[PDB]
């Protein structure tokens, strides 16, 4: 497969995208939390926190 | 008739009539496809990361 012969290039092309799909996931709930990944987030960006 | 009723013929008509179910209807789409091979071998990814 002419894909996966450079498998420093392929394995960096997962990795960016790995951090771009954690990134909106940890996005509708974010709660500061140092382990999350540092968001605030919209659980409770839309509603009656602070 | 005592004359010709021993000696008559017995021809049919030209009217076969088809009563079976003989179709191939989702084999008629596949995109049919050849191979000289043993198996076709191919790979499927997953996650991890």
């Amino acid at each position: 497969n002419e894909e996966l012969r450079n498998l420093l290039e392929a394995q960096m092309r997962n990795a960016v995208e790995e951090i771009a799909t954690t990134l909106n996931k940890k996005l509708y709930d974010g709660s500061g939390a140092i382990a999350d990944g540092g968001l605030i987030g919209l659980s409770i960006a839309a509603s009656g926190q602070d | 008739a005592k004359l010709n009723l021993a000696v008559l013929n017995n021809v049919f008509s030209e009217l076969l009539t088809q009563e079976i179910n003989r179709s191939a209807t989702f084999l008629g789409l596949l995109s049919k496809y050849p191979e000289r091979k043993s198996n076709i071998q191919w790979g499927v990814g997953m996650g991890g990361t």
